[PDB]
């Protein structure tokens, strides 16, 4: 699978062609996104549960 | 029979000064590759490959 690394701030972004995704939700063993950073901006903005 | 004239200098000048690249190199540019693959080429009735 390929996923885009979150970023910080607002981006431009390249359209990109993407052909693989699950049926389901198996995105449990994320744990965070951007820890060091203030805020993610464009990226899946997870955080601690 | 052919001939070919020269044209006046004034408006090449103009012609080759006006010239954008039609090649450029970007980072964001929408890469799309091959729908059939160029490397192997399958015999379509029996199958075999080159």
């Amino acid at each position: 699978f390929c996923i885009p690394i979150p970023q910080v701030y607002p981006c431009i972004t390249a359209r990109r062609v993407h052909y693989a995704f699950t049926s389901e939700n198996n995105n449990d063993s994320l744990f965070s996104t951007n820890a060091a950073s203030i805020d993610t901006a464009f990226g899946e903005n997870a955080a601690v549960s | 029979d052919i001939i070919t004239r020269p044209t006046s200098d004034s408006i090449a000048a103009v012609a080759n000064a006006t010239k954008p690249a039609a090649v450029v190199s970007d980072p964001q540019s929408m890469k799309v590759t091959p729908i059939v693959n160029p490397s192997s080429y399958v015999c379509n009735v029996c199958n075999a490959r080159f």
